[PDB]
């Protein structure tokens, strides 16, 4: 039986320190070479350090080196990263994997601590109508800090055409996303149409009339 | 400078059997051992093929893997095709020069549903956007299958580099996926070319929106 | 059972050709295999009919340790299958291979200004090296009707060629050092073996 765990994950903003550790159990860990590999969101595995089995020589990736700090202990069946002065691209699920021998087999992956480094705080979005060209109309609510946020239309009585789209962490640490409804040609000129947003973290609760 | 290479995307039905290549750059596939790893949505990967064409214990025989000794490149072969199989598959191996070196992954997406192509929907930045001295297209895409697609954003027909945001694609009600794209831009880049365009690239197929700023 | 001499075979002075490849009979000793797989500095290294890590678990009747020098670019011929100059007419290892290939570079040793032109290789041989065959024959390649006999010019060819190993080369043209371990598998004692000392 094998299984790793992997703690001391969190948020941080630019800059700071951080320390992961992985724990180790279910094998002769005094025989297995350790690696700790990242995979930012939505993107694909990257490897980031190898600590050999018993200490002697580690390897990172020239994107950590001179900052994160692989180290082990044999004893305590345990493995640690000392990330310290991150960076944003650095954001991303760590993994603490075993190898055996250099060449291939990262034979088993623990769950991974996720890493979060952003610098901004909570902040309320700003909300922009869309204006349809059948056609559809929306709001675009730009930048807000921690997700969620909840879009309503028409003060919760309209779900005909909703189809709120997932929001990018765009290069601001700022989220973004935009909900549209497609409504019948003849309808826009009557209907309002008005959009709620109600971003709960920051209780700023803004409505948005989308004209024509 | 020893990269590993890997399409995106590969669909299959369920019977039958697909491959998933690997070729490598600047260096040499079949010096060292190559492994793959499966990786379900929101899980840690697992081992699948480990020293080019062993599978591990438990593994079943549908997996299979190959080191092709002419075109540089390994491929994972797994037949007689299971719809738990759909995954993300990366490729792994080691190099002198560069250390462990990953695949860019690839979706194996087991067809349930016949391909669908995207329903792509292009905003121009709102009226009251740019009286904020700020500026952003909205590109809303939707219902397709399989899930993957690239964004692409040309300018007056030109490339755009920087200034884009784009979503990975989530799971719609209906199986099908959906994803948006957004361009940041400033308001005297807006007006001044005659129109952008948002081109979205699915199974071959691109589909092209595009928006013009007077009115 | 004793150790092993890999650090002679390996972290060696000079090496042989590979038309004249070398080899070295292990016997009497239990080997450690950890500086092998545990080296990382190797380019090609792979192992063909058994895992690096299920080695110290067994034993086998006789180790055998061929070692030459080829040109990098050449290496992806030391394999089962693998054909070329060097898998035709130097070495050729057979298709139920059981062994492991181990290579490195070596330009910082055998590349000499002007070119060193120590190391050979083979250019004509009418029978394809059978599996562990040799072929250092001098004699010259009669490339027509016409016998040699002798001197080369025209349909006469000094079958073994050189290495112009300079340190400025290309990645694939500078000289490296190969290592090609053989396992036997024999009904007789076995005095070979990994960390498992306790059968003996
Ligand atoms: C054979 O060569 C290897 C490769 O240099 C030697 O391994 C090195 O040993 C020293 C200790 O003296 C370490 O500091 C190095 O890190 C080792 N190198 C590597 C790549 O791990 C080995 O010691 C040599 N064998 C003998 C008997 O001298």
């Amino acid at each position: 039986e094998v299984q790793l765990v992997e703690s001391g994950g969190g948020l941080v903003q630019p800059g700071g320190s951080l320390r992961l550790s992985c724990a180790a159990s279910g094998f002769t860990f005094s025989s297995y070479w350790m690696s700790w590999v990242r995979q930012a969101p939505g993107k694909g595995l990257e490897w980031v350090a190898n600590i050999k089995q018993d200490g002697s020589e580690k390897y990172y990736v020239d994107s950590v080196k001179g900052r994160f700090t692989i180290s082990r202990d044999n004893a305590k069946n345990s493995l640690y990263l000392q990330m310290n002065s991150l960076r944003a691209e650095d954001t991303a699920v760590y993994y603490c994997t075993r190898a055996g021998w250099v060449r291939g087999a990262f034979d088993i992956w623990g769950q991974g601590t996720m890493v979060t480094v952003s610098s901004a705080s909570t902040k309320g979005p700003s909300v922009f109508p869309l204006a349809p060209s059948t056609a559809a109309l929306g709001c675009l609510v730009k930048d807000y800090f921690p997700e969620p946020v909840t879009v309503s239309w028409n003060s919760g009585a309209l779900t005909s055409g909703v189809h709120t789209f997932p929001a990018v962490l765009q290069s601001s640490g700022l989220y973004s996303l935009s909900s549209v409804v497609t409504v019948p040609s003849s309808s826009l000129g009557t209907q309002t149409y008005i959009c709620n947003v109600n971003h709960k973290p920051s209780n700023t609760k803004v409505d948005k009339r989308v004209e024509p | 400078n020893f990269m590993l290479t890997q399409p995106h995307s590969v669909s299959e039905s369920p019977g039958k059997t697909v491959t998933i290549s690997c070729t490598g750059s600047s260096g040499s596939i079949a010096s060292n051992y190559v492994q793959w790893y499966q990786q379900r949505p929101g899980s840690a990967p697992t081992t699948v093929i480990y020293e080019d064409n062993q599978r591990p214990s438990g593994v079943p025989d549908r997996f299979s893997g190959s080191i092709d000794s002419s075109s540089n490149s390994a491929s994972l072969t797994i037949s007689g095709l299971k719809t738990e199989d759909e995954a993300d598959y990366y490729c792994q191996s080691y190099d002198s020069s560069n250390l462990w070196v990953f695949g860019g992954g690839t979706k194996l997406t087991v067809l349930g549903q016949p391909k669908a192509a995207p329903s792509v929907t292009l905003f121009p930045p709102s009226s009251e956007e740019l009286q904020a001295n700020k500026a952003t297209l909205v590109c809303l895409i939707s219902d397709f299958y399989p899930g993957a697609v690239t964004v692409a954003w040309k300018a007056d027909s030109s490339p755009v580099k920087a200034g884009v945001e784009t979503t990975t694609p989530s799971k719609q009600s209906n199986n099908k996926y959906a994803a948006s794209s957004y361009l940041s831009l400033t308001p005297e880049q807006w007006k001044s070319h005659r129109s952008y365009s948002c081109q979205v690239t699915h199974e071959g197929s691109t589909v092209e929106k595009t928006v013009a700023p007077t009115e | 059972t004793n150790l092993c001499p890999f650090g002679e075979v390996f972290n060696a002075t000079r090496f042989a050709s590979v038309y004249a490849w070398n080899r070295k009979r292990i016997s009497n000793c239990v080997a450690d295999y950890s500086v092998l797989y545990n080296s990382a500095s190797f380019s090609t290294f792979k192992c063909y009919g058994v895992s690096p890590t299920k080695l110290n678990d067994l034993c086998f009747t006789n180790v055998y340790a061929d070692s030459f020098v080829i040109r990098g670019d050449e290496v992806r011929q030391i394999a089962p299958g693998q054909t070329g100059k060097i898998a035709d007419y130097n070495y050729k290892l057979p298709d139920d291979f059981t062994g492991c290939v181990i290579a490195w570079n070596s330009n910082n040793l055998d590349s000499k200004v002007g070119g060193n032109y120590n190391y050979l290789y083979r250019l004509f041989r009418k029978s394809n090296l059978k599996p562990f065959e040799r072929d250092i024959s001098t004699e010259i390649y009669q490339a027509g009707s016409t016998p040699c006999n002798g001197v080369e010019g025209f349909n006469c060819y000094f079958p073994l060629q050189s290495y112009g190993f300079q340190p400025t080369n290309g990645v694939g043209y500078q000289p490296y050092r190969v290592v090609v371990l053989s396992f036997e598998l024999l009904h007789a004692p076995a005095t070979v073996c990994g960390p498992k000392k306790s059968t003996n």
